[PDB]
RNA sequence: GUUGGAGAGUUUGAUCCUGGCUCAGGGUGAACGCUGGCGGCGUGCCUAAGACAUGCAAGUCGUGCGGGCCGCGGGGUUUUACUCCGUGGUCAGCGGCGGACGGGUGAGUAACGCGUGGGUGACCUACCCGGAAGAGGGGGACAACCCGGGGAAACUCGGGCUAAUCCCCCAUGUGGACCCGCCCCUUGGGGUGUGUCCAAAGGGCUUUGCCCGCUUCCGGAUGGGCCCGCGUCCCAUCAGCUAGUUGGUGGGGUAAUGGCCCACCAAGGCGACGACGGGUAGCCGGUCUGAGAGGAUGGCCGGCCACAGGGGCACUGAGACACGGGCCCCACUCCUACGGGAGGCAGCAGUUAGGAAUCUUCCGCAAUGGGCGCAAGCCUGACGGAGCGACGCCGCUUGGAGGAAGAAGCCCUUCGGGGUGUAAACUCCUGAACCCGGGACGAAACCCCCGACGAGGGGACUGACGGUACCGGGGUAAUAGCGCCGGCCAACUCCGUGCCAGCAGCCGCGGUAAUACGGAGGGCGCGAGCGUUACCCGGAUUCACUGGGCGUAAAGGGCGUGUAGGCGGCCUGGGGCGUCCCAUGUG
């Protein structure tokens, strides 16, 4: 399935947040912001020299982890923008924007992005009008990201639909507050996205 | 057993039995217009040539010879009757024959 | 289009019959030089014409013989020994190198 | 003889027949002699439906057979139409 | 958008080069182990082309025709016997069309078998389409049925009746075939002149005309035989093979050319540019790998081939030399009265065998496809679906939001303390499963009336998946498992053990401080899968066209001569074979 674990201590692992447990981790809780080292029985002796191949890795499973989907179709993902024709680690991420667990997640409608998929999953969610379960799912310029009405008085929607008076979207995007709804303008840019990954890293990775 | 089979071997047959008939009169009958044929009787070599050529055409409407093979088997005749007599006497009739 | 051969004749030494070495050139699959490979087609002459030494287009035609499918349709030159000693020498060489011997 | 009839592309449950002027005895999903439309009778699209008039009309002075499914739809293409007075 | 190319480990006290073995990457028709919740879509004898029980797998037309039987209804007699017409249940037969298509398995073949492209003036073609014409007259058989004989059985023998679109003679012959003649074309192609020969069959109904048929002829299309050009694995530790062998004239045979087959005559044919023998394998579209060039492979789906226990053979027909047709021998199994006969799943499904491994004796002919029929219809183990198998790819759940300066227990500790770890406990939220109801598309045809039998229009029938998918409502917090952690290779410590026990792909660890063995805690990678074994490619510029080398590293023949073959100087011109270019047909 899915991972399903101890999540901040890849808040550590990696040695950066990452957002994954959500609307705690912006705290003085989220692991790392008591201990930053990460894991086990040493995370806090001496690191020594990390292989060339180390490194290569590290940024690889951050961005692996850090967007909430497991490797296998990781895959599949990468090996499908080397396959289209642009700029490969621009090519990518562009497609992790467009699947439906992360296209909530910055549309507002969740705490963290373990979260905002159950609400996918779930029968909550309306795609230019109906109802999807599948974090798989391809979307498009111009797709109605919205609630189905039914969800709509549920507390977590909602305290969650509140904070957006206080946030905005991000430029690829408007978000409809109080008509529940949301809007794909356009994919994004490497311009938008200021991640804690380096991505080209990634890609050697896969070329190895 | 399957009654739908044997039926078209019965068939057969049959008309083997037919179609071993019509062959072995041609072979006979032409074998018998060759040998008229020798010492030159244009009279009853043209006779026999004559009964020989329908019997072949009417083994060629059927399913004995074909179009192409009975054809075939009427040049094998009319032309080598025309040349026996070559070497003796010339056409008295002139049946299956044109001058 | 039923082919057209040009090639050398170098057997006499039949009745209605003749031996033609037709040659062709051409880039090798892989190593890609050209090469050049010949092949001898038993052709048809009836009246006889054509003689052992003569240069000769042949054509793809009706089957004569078990290994005559082809009849000559012209004559591009009499008189071309060159080849068919060229031919021999290669026909000869085969008493050398033989497991039985050859002796000085 | 000559024939025209359906043959399957689809899978399971999702069947999308084509077209096909192929002889006889041929094997159904087979070498055909000529691809003259296809049939999508699940409907799922606004083209769920095409011919070609013009070659069936060949087809036809040429002496191939429809089946009944495959008549009934170069009927209703316009395949068997007539006009003037 | 030149879209595309990662290397390390190990010879030595060490260093540079050669060089092999090795690992990391992707790949399957997979199996094996620990583990295993689901669905969609694939897919599943790779081994014995070993042997198969039971059922089904090809038949259909009563509008080609004559009866059996078992009834049912109506007629000639006042009543019986018996006989007349139709009709229903039905069963073989006579006849037509089909059985050669579909499906299966690669045993066989190194071959015109397959791929590519051409010849066929050397060819056939059923049902379908168009065009030209024609069905007049006479005769007889074989079944079914009846009566009789052989036989354990298989079934087989005998004489008699009879019809028909079954068989035959006669005529007309628009046309066609053959012989000979001329005239174009030029391998047997097209015309024309005389002689010669051949046609047919009738059933049905909306009966004085429409329908399914019938016969001869040109053509369309379709499919197909046959022939050639190039392509088509290895070993030369196989170098010489060939007597129907190569060619000639006559002949037979076929739809057709031809040693194909026969007779007779000349002595040829082939081969190092691999003849011959031996070994192996169906070939291809494509499939996997790879930067490319190549290397590997041809299950499923599709195109061509070849077989139907082994082998040879012909009949019927347009077609085969025929899987569920036929004749003969052999092996094997089986009935037997010891004369004799039966039998063929590599068609679906299963059994047995073998083997590391490969499934239901399922539903339905609704769809689609094929056979037959005027039609309703009929057969359809093709096929459409379901079942079983994580075998494979993809989609999905096992929660999520909050939560301690941080519980217990478990491990390390330098005894201060560090780690599992916000993970758990509880707080709140959502609601796989399940429950209730509704509930498909996939299916409009053939058919029927209108209308012309046409175009068009109207009505009717029908769902094996399935009470599935999907929509409305309800609702529980609700499977985690494998490999690894010295280097290459992401991950570090305590004990136990003491060259023992043991790991291992490579070098290697273990002889009382083991980051290597077995456990624990902790860690990395993956997740309904994670590993191991086998095979394909990459790595491997370690077969080197791209992309290599020989002084010592594996390697220059011990030296010449010279044949095949490979290669070649300067000046101009003709050819255009190569090579370039454009249009086109094919792929
Ligand atoms: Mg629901
Ligand atoms: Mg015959
Ligand atoms: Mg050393
Ligand atoms: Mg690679
Ligand atoms: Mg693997
Ligand atoms: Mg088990
Ligand atoms: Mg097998
Ligand atoms: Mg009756
Ligand atoms: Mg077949
Ligand atoms: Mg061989
Ligand atoms: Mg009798
Ligand atoms: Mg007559
Ligand atoms: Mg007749
Ligand atoms: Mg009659
Ligand atoms: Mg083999
Ligand atoms: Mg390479
Ligand atoms: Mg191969
Ligand atoms: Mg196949
Ligand atoms: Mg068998
Ligand atoms: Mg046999
Ligand atoms: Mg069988
Ligand atoms: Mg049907
Ligand atoms: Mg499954
Ligand atoms: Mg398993
Ligand atoms: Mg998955
Ligand atoms: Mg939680
Ligand atoms: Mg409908
Ligand atoms: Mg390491
Ligand atoms: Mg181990
Ligand atoms: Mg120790
Ligand atoms: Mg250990
Ligand atoms: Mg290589
Ligand atoms: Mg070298
Ligand atoms: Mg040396
Ligand atoms: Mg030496
Ligand atoms: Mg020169
Ligand atoms: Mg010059
Ligand atoms: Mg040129
Ligand atoms: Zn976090």
């Amino acid at each position: 399935g899915r991972y399903i674990g101890p999540v901040c201590r890849l808040c550590r692992r990696e040695g950066v947040k990452l957002y994954l447990k959500g609307e705690r981790c912006y705290s003085p809780k989220c692991a790392m912001e008591r201990r930053p080292y990460p894991p086990g029985q040493h995370g806090q002796k001496r690191a020594r020299r990390p292989s060339d191949y180390a490194v290569r890795l590290r940024e690889k499973q951050k961005l692996r982890r850090i967007y909430g989907i497991s490797e296998r179709q990781f895959r599949n993902l990468f090996e499908e923008a080397s396959k289209k024709k642009g700029v490969t680690g621009s090519v990518f991420l562009g497609l992790l924007e467009s699947r439906l667990d992360n296209v909530v997640y910055r549309l507002g409608f969740a705490v963290s992005r373990r979260q905002a998929r159950q609400l996918v999953r779930h029968g909550h969610i309306t795609v230019n009008g109906r109802r999807v379960d599948l974090p798989s799912y391809r979307v498009r310029p111009g797709d109605e990201i919205a609630v189905a009405e039914k969800s709509r008085n549920l507390e977590l929607i909602r305290q969650n639909l509140e904070a957006m008076k206080g946030r905005k979207v991000g430029p690829w995007l408007s978000l409809d507050v109080e008509g529940m709804k949301g809007k794909f303008l356009r994919l994004p840019d490497r311009e938008d996205l200021a991640l804690p990954v380096n991505e080209q890293l990634v890609i050697e990775f896969y070329s190895r | 057993r399957n009654l739908s089979a044997l039926k078209r071997h019965r068939q057969s047959l049959k008309r083997r039995l037919r179609n071993k008939a019509k062959k072995s009169a041609i072979k006979t009958l032409s074998k018998k217009a060759i040998q008229l044929a020798q010492e030159g009787k244009a009279e009853e070599a043209l006779k026999i040539m004559r009964k020989a050529e329908s019997l072949i055409d009417k083994a060629a409407k059927g399913s004995t010879l074909h179009k192409n093979a009975a054809a075939r088997r009427k040049s094998r005749l009319m032309r080598k009757v025309r040349q026996l007599l070559e070497a003796a006497g010339a056409p008295l009739i002139g049946g299956g024959l044109s001058a | 289009p039923k082919k057209v051969l040009t090639g050398v004749v170098v057997s006499d030494k039949m009745q209605k019959t003749v031996t033609v070495l037709v040659e062709r050139q051409f880039p090798h699959p892989l190593y890609g030089k050209v090469i050049k490979r010949s092949k001898k087609y038993l052709a048809h002459d009836p009246e006889e014409k054509y003689k052992l030494g003569d240069v000769v287009e042949i054509i793809e035609s009706r089957p004569i013989s078990k290994r005559k499918r082809f009849r000559v349709l012209r004559l591009v030159e009499s008189g071309r020994m060159d080849l068919v000693e060229k031919y021999l020498i290669r026909r000869q060489n085969y008493e050398s190198l033989s497991k039985r011997g050859g002796k000085a | 003889m000559v024939k025209i009839r359906l043959a399957r592309f689809g899978s399971k449950h999702n069947p999308h027949y084509r077209i096909v002027v192929t002889d006889a005895r041929r094997k159904r999903d087979g070498k055909y002699i000529e691809k003259i439309g296809y049939y999508d009778p699940r409907k799922t699209t606004p083209d769920w439906l095409k011919v070609d008039v013009e070659r069936a009309r060949y087809w036809l002075s040429v002496g191939a057979q429809p089946t009944d499914t495959a008549r009934r739809l170069l009927r209703q293409a316009g395949v068997f139409r007539q006009e003037a007075r």
